[PDB]
RNA sequence: GUGUAAGUGCACAAGGGAGCUUGACUGCGAGACGGACAUGUCGAGCAGGGACGAAAGUCGGGACUAGUGAUCCGGCACCUCU
């Protein structure tokens, strides 16, 4: 009835086009992706609570569901941080929702960062799965700029059912990743 | 998929000033959702 | 040369139902005049026993696997109802009206719970 | 020049009171302990502090499972 | 006293049938509590004289 | 002169002297070795005492391994005090040795002048000893 | 990691989380542990009336062992006693 157009585009050509390049003995080998987790460390928690109110709807409306606040399983002094206070958020994508951020971040968002550069390709984590993090949310379409009181990045990772970085490597480069070339 | 808890999840097109049209989903409660560079626009995509 | 590196999600399940039954088996036990019904569900069938955990032998069974319940133009569940009639009357056929229920892991709902009532209503007096 | 220690408890009389091989009636307490050294078996029931007792008469019969020390009550035959 | 000793009378023939302990200061207000009256012969609500 | 950094208990029972030594009875590191023959404490300065000694003897060649490190306690009231009103203070540190325990070991190019440094290490400790080598 | 000292325990969890709730009950208690005596401790089970659970079942405070004071004298409420 319906369907994503990256997913299409998965199952159609970038399928068969790591079959291929990778010559795997059986067809349940082709690498798909998982899940993407999106998460936001405010840390400043630790003396003001206010800023994550603020901080979950940030990614609310940015990827389509409410984020799960996370308590703090650690009591950390220096950083003034105490047992089972809010110190961060959290949101996890399946099914078709991952498409449509990972199409809306690759083709419109990526392009938006300011003095955008690229990203490395080193950033992997050796077992197949992608990680890196932003400094700004008002990049985001949806986050009006006005109602923004003051930068909050975000951390982006994407995992995969690859096992190796190479594995990977292709998924994400043939899947648009504006990857830097070192 | 919990009922009242999520953001309201509205389909929407995406424009853009080259004329590239997209189709997905998002949280604009407008529907519509416009774009001055995409990914055919950036210049780093296209090598530029 | 693939070497797969996290747990598979068939043997996460497989061990998640295997740890979760025997908490269950801690207060659950069967006898010879209070048996003790195991289920095991699978996604396309279903099984009992009547099992009998003092020598650790089997009264009775019955299962999808059997054309009969097979035959069903029925649902899982409407498959499920023909077997919880099928145990019950092999049940009594045996001389035990009396038994316990072992859920064997799965949460009590959908096909396992149509299995409990189909033979609760049955006679199967638990 | 004093001594701080010297303080003590009572003594307080734990460990197997029923050995194995004796006829015990019912609720005869089988091991007085602390934790659960000995783990209930066949019709022997724990207390509140872990004391264990019989439910049933019979014959007592330490035993072991998984690796855990166990104590059960075999049914001594009727004459 | 943090922890002073209260009691507990049956709400309908307001007989002090049990006596406990509570935290004042953590809860100042009464106790609400169902507890089984003997003479009634049934579980009725308990308050805190 | 060697005592523990730290010690879980400070005051303990004396050691028992009863057996012969089980572990460490054979030389490991050196070529000469002292192996004790009685039992007797000892103390922290008597391995002090023994070790510089050896270095005298053997001047500048060679290398001392002393495999008897003292980390039992051992206690005395204070003077002039009648009995009870507790345990004393820990005084000095002795190592328990048993019969055939080997405590010193040279390594050294030549014999005589080893087993001469060894024999006077041997009258700095109470016990009685022997030289012992590495082969059978 | 287990509210709290140490020990015996606990990964099958007695450890982490969630939903309902007040058994942190009334009348009793076969049989026992320990003891100079006085104290102290465990208790399957029956009945009433309940809580959770589909059910089997569990629940007479807390993972266990400390957190307490005999008798006389007197206060308060109830009782079909004088």
């Amino acid at each position: 009835k319906a369907l994503p157009r990256l997913k299409q585009r998965y199952r159609e050509e970038i399928r068969e086009a790591l079959q291929q390049e990778f010559n795997y003995a059986n067809v349940m080998q082709i690498p798909g992706v998982v899940k993407v987790v999106v998460n936001m460390g405010v840390g400043d928690a630790a003396r003001d609570a206010k800023l994550i109110n603020g901080a979950i709807n940030d990614l609310a409306l940015i990827t389509g569901q409410k984020p799960e606040v996370r308590r703090a399983r650690k009591s950390i002094a220096q950083f003034k941080l105490r047992e089972g206070m809010p110190i961060g958020a959290r949101v996890t994508l399946r099914g078709d929702r991952m498409w449509e951020f990972l199409d809306r971040l690759i083709s419109i968002a990526l392009p938006r960062i300011r003095d955008f550069r690229g990203l490395s390709p080193k950033q992997f984590d050796g077992t197949g799965n992608y990680t890196f993090g932003l400094n700004e949310q008002s990049m985001f379409h949806e986050i009006d700029v006005d109602s923004i009181d003051r930068p909050r990045g975000m951390d982006i990772t994407v995992v995969t059912t690859a096992t190796n970085d190479a594995e990977g490597r292709a998924l994400l480069r043939a899947l648009g990743f504006p990857f830097k070339e070192n | 998929m919990k009922t009242g808890i999520h953001p309201e999840y509205v389909d929407t097109t995406v424009q853009c000033g080259c004329g590239h049209s997209f189709t997905t989903r998002s949280t604009k409660q407008s529907g519509t959702i416009v774009v001055e560079v995409c990914s055919q626009c950036h210049p780093f995509y296209t090598g530029k | 040369a693939h070497k797969p590196v996290g747990q598979n999600i068939s043997e996460v399940r497989r061990n998640a139902r295997l740890r979760r039954h025997a908490r269950l088996r801690k207060k659950v036990a069967g006898t010879a005049e209070v048996p003790r019904l195991v289920v095991n569900r699978s996604a396309r069938h279903i099984h009992v026993q009547l099992v009998n955990d003092l020598n650790g032998t089997t009264l009775a069974a019955a299962s999808s696997i059997e054309a009969d319940v097979r035959a069903i133009d029925g649902d899982k569940k409407a498959h499920s109802v023909r077997v919880g009639q099928l145990i019950a009357e092999r049940a009594k056929a045996a001389g035990v009206e009396t038994v316990v229920f072992d859920r064997g892991g799965y949460t009590y709902g959908g096909r396992i719970a149509a299995l409990a009532d189909a033979a609760r209503e049955a006679g199967l007096k638990f | 020049s004093s001594s701080r220690n010297g303080r003590d408890s009572a003594a307080q009389r734990l460990g197997v009171k029923r050995f194995g091989g004796q006829v015990v009636k019912a609720g005869e307490i089988l091991v007085r302990q602390r934790g659960t050294h000995f783990h209930p078996g066949v019709n022997v029931g724990r207390g509140g502090d872990d004391t264990l007792f019989a439910l049933a008469p019979g014959a007592v019969e330490f035993g072991a499972k998984r690796g855990r020390k166990t104590v059960n009550i075999v049914p001594v035959a009727r004459p | 006293d943090v922890r002073p000793k209260i009691t507990l009378a049956c709400e309908v023939c307001k007989h002090r049938n049990y006596i406990t302990k509570k935290n004042r200061r953590n809860d100042p207000d009464r106790l609400e509590i169902k507890k089984f009256c003997p003479n009634c012969g049934t579980h009725q609500p308990h308050k805190e004289s | 002169m060697l005592i523990p950094r730290k010690v879980k208990h400070r005051k303990q029972h004396h050691p028992e002297q009863r057996g012969i030594a089980s572990g460490g009875t054979s030389v490991s590191f050196g070529d000469y070795g002292i192996q004790a023959l009685e039992h007797a404490y000892i103390t922290n300065r008597q391995i002090e005492s023994a070790r510089i000694a050896i270095n005298r003897h053997i001047k500048r060649g060679g290398k001392v391994w002393i495999n008897i490190f003292p980390d039992r306690p051992l206690t005395k009231k204070p003077a002039e005090t009648r009995m009870g009103s507790g345990k004393g203070s820990p005084e000095w540190w002795v190592a328990n040795v048993k019969p055939g325990r080997v405590l010193f070991e040279l390594s050294y190019p030549d014999e005589k002048t080893a087993r001469d440094a060894l024999t006077r290490a041997i009258h700095k400790l109470p016990i009685k000893a022997r030289i012992v080598t590495r082969e059978e």
